[PDB]
RNA sequence: CGUGAGGGAAAGGUGAAAAGAACCCCGGGAGGGGAGUGAAAUAGAGCCUGAAACCGUGGGCUUACAAGCAGUCACGGCCCCGAGGGGUUGUGGCGUGCCUAUUGAAGCAUGAGCCGGCGACUCACGGUCGUGGGCGAGCUUAAGCCGUUGAGGCGGAGGC
RNA sequence: GUGGAGCCUGGGAGUGAGGGCGCGAGCGAUAACGUCCGCGUCCGAGCGCGGGAACAACCGAGACCGCCAGCUAAGGCCCCC
RNA sequence: GGAUGACCCCAGGCGGUAGGGGAGCGUUCCCGAUGCCGAUGAAGGCCGACCCGCGAGGGCGGCUGGAGGUAAGGGAAGUGC
């Protein structure tokens, strides 16, 4: 049995929240809470928020236990970009992509 | 009436990009680099059929070179010899038969020193 | 885009 | 029918004594073992050929003035790093070189050829270490 | 690219734009230019020459004659106007609705009891074409009308 | 200086070999004595407020 | 006790139960066919000088197949030259039944 | 956008029906997980189908002594599918991108980041051959007129 | 001498920047990967195949397709091969 | 050969740029169609190691999709990047 969340549209760079996700990928939910409470990434917030909203969706939807949820999954795609001006010298306009990331985190139950 | 492309360009890229798996980066993703790889593929197929006959029948003589030295002779005495005996085992079976069979390879062997 | 930044001369190559 | 494709065997070991033969002439000869070629069965994309066991390396020959006039050179990649050495001064210093250095340049060159080489066991003198291996005498 | 809605004016300069050369937005090699050589309205009618249609005319009424699918009828009895009046009467004649049949009459009731049904063509003589007789399964035609046919193939 | 390009776009082999040297490291934790709470060495406890036995401040 | 035989311009090493192509055959399948025999060895050597005498290697004839498709590509630089052909070679199959001598 | 004359876009589609998701859970919200609607919810409004480039997660094979237009031929190893086939690639052999322009290009000569879609030999009248037919010292109508309402016929002026 | 020979009438062209080599000359310096004619040949269009270390035009030879068969050409046969 | 592509047999040709010529594939649309295929699933998408074709292509099968498509035989072009 699994459980998860899906954090859409979260305007923050994917390449930036994946460093953020790589480190909890496979950890129980209790060493990804430290983990993400003390890293020093603006992406730890969100990620904290998906993998707390996935895991109350373990305990409160799927009869699953708190004390025996993992990460068995998490991945940051990519949604669509904001697209802003940037003004440089000579009259000249660039192109800022602000990106986009849709969060995901599935945990699941590891029996012993 | 109007025709335009519709389905017709990208059934033809695909057919491409199918036959170019396998293939390096952007050669099996890019359409234009697909075809190109797969120019070049063609010919190297065509060119190596025909380098197949000559890599085996090299692969053979050396083979059947070894096996005539144990015996005292080099292949090139060994082939005058199975010639002028009228032996016509081509060379593709004496490697098999060094190999497999060496009572039978020091038979030929003996009917090649016996015919000069 | 509109507006064209003129290029740099080239090197006199006379 | 396809050429046959032998299953693996284990490598036999062979002695040669290199003392008062002509180091060109020896080195084909080993280069061939090394190969292989000797072999009915030889296949070009393995390792199948001897292990080839050289004593009496110091003991080499060479015609004509080829031990002034020979030159080994090694370029070290920097500016002048071109140094010389001549066969005369390679045999009193590594004379298990003037043999190892003939045979490798009788060897294909890429990963295969490069582990032929690694079977060639060049000695100066009379004796070697690989009684373990019990190598057999060969008369090249 | 005449005939477009924009302007003429050249988008950037010829030379030392780091872009491609380009006059207006109206040259066909643009998005929403011109149209190269994409149709205008045309006459597609030809003069065939006259023996030749009365020639056909004949030649496709002969074919149905040849394989006896074609009928003369002098009179339609029933057939006042109405389709149960003309079913009526195919059915006394052969013609089941089993098979596409051209009726040539100058008799408008008779034109008017037929038009509706999905097998039977209508047509008065002075219209007899060789597509609609070719169209069709066999042909039917009034003593009035075969003697149309019989007169425009003199 | 006379503006240097890239002469080639990098392959998505490349790049990511790049990226060998990216992992973050995970953060460096201890339990707490007095909370048995997890929290980074030689600070003070910002679950109970203790460092070296005694509550330093208070949370 | 095997065979060297020769068929279709190629040579063939046989014994008794091999199931082998060679190049089609004009014989309707189920007949049996005499091959030229080269050379015999096993338990006795007997060397065709070219073809033994009295010998013959018997085959039944399986079926008639045309091979797995070969794409003969041809490509011409700086030309516009290109061609595609698709190529099935056909082949016969059959099996060994005795090896007369 | 331009002082102005003037220039001048992009942007269509849920579903049969809003039945457009009450209520509960995490969350500041956004978003989600359940519940519910629907034939269908990767039809959930950032909505039909949903290709490609491109980014990611998982798995199989593989790689840290190796020289490379990236493939091809061979054999061997491993994984998959059921005298065979598919995926991979370790060693051996061979191997100078594509287009364009040129006497000659892998060329250190041109063009192209990659993908999708748009994108260039046509039409009218006249001519000249060839060809499929009609008629043949003859052949043929034009504008029009009548009929039809996707029916054809008349019209000989004129032309060859 | 029956050949992708020839001749006649007609439809459609492209080309009208050649280049190397051999031989005969001119220009040049009995120089040039020079230049300009002539006869021939190849590349061009045979940057397809073998040899020549590699290499359009030197030597061998004109690639419809397939073969894990055989004889040769130039060139080769100590090892790389 | 049989009797004017009905298939067979024997022999020969089949490198190719500019270019000439031949035969075909596919796209949009019209007639064939008041028909026929279609929710027991249209077109389009995604696979396929299968079948046919020298090839361009055409089948067939599975998934997706959810309302269209269109034969033999012909006709016309905004027809293949
Ligand atoms: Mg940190
Ligand atoms: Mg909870
Ligand atoms: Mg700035
Ligand atoms: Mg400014
Ligand atoms: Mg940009
Ligand atoms: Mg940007
Ligand atoms: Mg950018
Ligand atoms: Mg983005
Ligand atoms: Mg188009
Ligand atoms: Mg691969
Ligand atoms: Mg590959
Ligand atoms: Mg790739
Ligand atoms: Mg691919
Ligand atoms: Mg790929
Ligand atoms: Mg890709
Ligand atoms: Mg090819
Ligand atoms: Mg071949
Ligand atoms: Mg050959
Ligand atoms: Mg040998
Ligand atoms: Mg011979
Ligand atoms: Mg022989
Ligand atoms: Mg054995
Ligand atoms: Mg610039
Ligand atoms: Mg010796
Ligand atoms: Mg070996
Ligand atoms: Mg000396
Ligand atoms: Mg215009
Ligand atoms: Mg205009
Ligand atoms: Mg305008
Ligand atoms: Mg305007
Ligand atoms: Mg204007
Ligand atoms: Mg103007
Ligand atoms: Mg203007
Ligand atoms: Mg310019
Ligand atoms: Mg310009
Ligand atoms: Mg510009
Ligand atoms: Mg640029
Ligand atoms: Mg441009
Ligand atoms: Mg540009
Ligand atoms: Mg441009
Ligand atoms: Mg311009
Ligand atoms: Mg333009
Ligand atoms: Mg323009
Ligand atoms: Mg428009
Ligand atoms: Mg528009
Ligand atoms: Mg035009
Ligand atoms: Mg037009
Ligand atoms: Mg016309
Ligand atoms: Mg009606
Ligand atoms: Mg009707
Ligand atoms: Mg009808
Ligand atoms: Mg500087
Ligand atoms: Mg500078
Ligand atoms: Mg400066
Ligand atoms: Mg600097
Ligand atoms: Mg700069
Ligand atoms: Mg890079
Ligand atoms: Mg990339
Ligand atoms: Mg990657
Ligand atoms: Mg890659
Ligand atoms: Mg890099
Ligand atoms: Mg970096
Ligand atoms: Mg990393
Ligand atoms: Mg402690
Ligand atoms: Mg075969
Ligand atoms: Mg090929
Ligand atoms: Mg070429
Ligand atoms: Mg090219
Ligand atoms: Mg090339
Ligand atoms: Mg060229
Ligand atoms: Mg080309
Ligand atoms: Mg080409
Ligand atoms: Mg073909
Ligand atoms: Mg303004
Ligand atoms: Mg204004
Ligand atoms: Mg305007
Ligand atoms: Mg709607
Ligand atoms: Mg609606
Ligand atoms: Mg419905
Ligand atoms: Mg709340
Ligand atoms: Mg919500
Ligand atoms: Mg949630
Ligand atoms: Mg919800
Ligand atoms: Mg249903
Ligand atoms: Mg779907
Ligand atoms: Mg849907
Ligand atoms: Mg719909
Ligand atoms: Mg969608
Ligand atoms: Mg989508
Ligand atoms: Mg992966
Ligand atoms: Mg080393
Ligand atoms: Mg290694
Ligand atoms: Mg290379
Ligand atoms: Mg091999
Ligand atoms: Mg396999
Ligand atoms: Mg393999
Ligand atoms: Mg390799
Ligand atoms: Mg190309
Ligand atoms: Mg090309
Ligand atoms: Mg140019
Ligand atoms: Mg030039
Ligand atoms: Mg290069
Ligand atoms: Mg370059
Ligand atoms: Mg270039
Ligand atoms: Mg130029
Ligand atoms: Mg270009
Ligand atoms: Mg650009
Ligand atoms: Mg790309
Ligand atoms: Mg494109
Ligand atoms: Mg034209
Ligand atoms: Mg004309
Ligand atoms: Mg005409
Ligand atoms: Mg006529
Ligand atoms: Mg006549
Ligand atoms: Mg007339
Ligand atoms: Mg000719
Ligand atoms: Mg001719
Ligand atoms: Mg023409
Ligand atoms: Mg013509
Ligand atoms: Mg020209
Ligand atoms: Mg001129
Ligand atoms: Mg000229
Ligand atoms: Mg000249
Ligand atoms: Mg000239
Ligand atoms: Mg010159
Ligand atoms: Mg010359
Ligand atoms: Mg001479
Ligand atoms: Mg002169
Ligand atoms: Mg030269
Ligand atoms: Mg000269
Ligand atoms: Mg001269
Ligand atoms: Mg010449
Ligand atoms: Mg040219
Ligand atoms: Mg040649
Ligand atoms: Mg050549
Ligand atoms: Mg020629
Ligand atoms: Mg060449
Ligand atoms: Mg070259
Ligand atoms: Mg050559
Ligand atoms: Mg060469
Ligand atoms: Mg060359
Ligand atoms: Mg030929
Ligand atoms: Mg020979
Ligand atoms: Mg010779
Ligand atoms: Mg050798
Ligand atoms: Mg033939
Ligand atoms: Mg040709
Ligand atoms: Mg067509
Ligand atoms: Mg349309
Ligand atoms: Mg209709
Ligand atoms: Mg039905
Ligand atoms: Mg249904
Ligand atoms: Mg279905
Ligand atoms: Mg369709
Ligand atoms: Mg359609
Ligand atoms: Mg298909
Ligand atoms: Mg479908
Ligand atoms: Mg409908
Ligand atoms: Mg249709
Ligand atoms: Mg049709
Ligand atoms: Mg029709
Ligand atoms: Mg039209
Ligand atoms: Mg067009
Ligand atoms: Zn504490």
């Amino acid at each position: 049995m699994e459980a998860k969340a899906i954090a859409r549209y979260v305007r923050i760079s994917p390449r930036k929240v994946r460093l953020v996700v790589d480190l909890i990928r496979g950890k129980s939910l209790e060493e990804a809470r430290n983990i993400l409470r003390y890293t020093n990434k603006r992406g730890a917030y969100f990620v904290a928020k998906v993998l707390e909203s996935a895991a109350a969706n373990a305990v409160n939807n799927h009869d699953m236990l708190e004390d025996r949820l993992y990460v068995k999954a998490a991945y940051v795609d990519e949604g669509p970009a904001l697209k802003r001006v940037l003004p440089r010298a000579r009259g000249r306009a660039d192109i800022i992509k602000k990106r986009t990331s849709h969060i995901t985190v599935i945990l699941g139950e590891k029996h012993g | 009436p109007r025709a335009k492309t519709g389905v017709v360009r990208r059934r033809k890229h695909k057919k491409i990009l199918k036959l170019a798996k396998g293939y390096w980066g952007l050669r099996s993703k890019s359409f234009r680099k697909a075809r190109e790889t797969l120019f070049a593929a063609g010919n190297y197929a065509y060119a190596h059929r025909k380098r197949r006959k000559r890599d085996f029948r090299r692969l053979w003589i050396v083979r059947i070179n070894a096996a005539c030295r144990q015996h005292g002779l080099n292949y090139s005495t060994f082939i005058h010899g199975l010639k002028k005996a009228g032996i016509e085992v081509d060379r593709k079976n004496l490697a098999d038969l060094a190999v497999r069979e060496p009572q039978v390879f020091a038979e030929l062997v003996e009917r090649a020193k016996a015919a000069q | 885009p509109v507006y064209i930044p003129q290029p740099r001369p080239p090197h006199p190559r006379l | 029918m396809k050429t046959y494709v032998p299953k693996q065997v284990e490598p036999r070991w062979v002695l040669i004594d290199a003392e008062g033969k002509t180091l060109g002439r020896l080195a084909t000869k080993i280069a061939t073992l090394l190969r292989g070629k000797h072999r009915p069965d030889w296949t070009p994309n393995v390792a199948m050929g001897d292990f080839v066991v050289v004593v009496n390396a110091d003991k080499i020959r060479v015609t004509g003035k080829k031990l002034e006039q020979k030159i080994y050179t090694r370029y070290s990649g920097y500016p002048g790093g071109l140094k010389k050495i001549p066969l005369e001064k390679m045999l009193a210093t590594h004379p298990e070189r003037v043999l190892e250095h003939a045979v490798k340049g009788m060897l294909p060159k890429g990963p295969l050829g490069r582990r032929l080489f690694k079977r060639l066991k060049v000695y100066a003198g009379p004796d070697h270490p690989h009684q373990a291996q019990r190598p057999e005498k060969l008369e090249v | 690219r005449g005939e477009v809605a924009y302007s003429g004016r050249k988008i950037w300069p010829q030379k030392h734009t780091g872009r491609a050369r380009h006059g207006d937005i109206g040259a066909p090699i643009f998005v929403g230019g011109g149209v190269v050589f994409g149709p205008k309205p045309r006459d597609y009618s030809y003069t065939l020459p006259k023996k030749v249609r009365k020639k056909g005319l004949a030649m496709a009424v002969a074919d149905r004659a040849r394989e006896g699918k074609l009928l003369l009828v002098e009179a339609f009895a029933g057939v006042n106007g109405k389709t149960k009046e003309f079913l009526a009467w195919a059915k006394e004649a052969g013609l089941d609705g089993s098979e596409s049949v051209l009726l040539v009459t100058g008799n408008e009731l008779v034109r008017r009891a037929a038009r509706n049904l999905p097998w039977v063509v209508t047509l008065a003589p002075e219209g007899l074409n060789v597509y609609d007789i070719v169209r069709t399964e066999r042909l039917v035609m009034d003593l009035d009308a075969w003697e149309v046919f019989q007169n425009r193939i003199g | 200086a006379k503006h240097p390009v890239p002469k080639k776009k990098t392959s998505k082999a490349r790049r990511d070999a790049r990226r060998s040297h990216h992992a973050l490291t995970p953060p460096t934790l201890v339990p707490c004595p007095e909370c048995k709470a997890m929290k980074p060495p030689h600070t003070v406890c910002p679950e109970c407020g203790y460092y070296a036995g005694r509550k330093v401040l208070e949370v | 006790m095997f065979a060297i035989v020769k068929t279709g311009g190629k040579q063939y090493r046989v014994e008794p139960g091999l199931k082998l192509r060679v190049e089609k055959l004009d014989a309707e399948p189920g007949a049996t066919v005499e091959l030229p025999v080269l050379l015999l060895g096993g338990e006795k050597t007997v060397v065709g000088t070219p073809v033994v005498e009295g010998a013959s290697v018997v085959a039944e004839v399986l079926g008639h197949g045309r091979g797995k498709k070969i794409l003969v590509s041809k490509f011409k630089a700086k030309v516009q030259y290109r061609r595609k052909k698709g190529h099935r070679q056909p082949y016969t199959e059959l099996l060994i039944k005795e090896i007369r001598g």
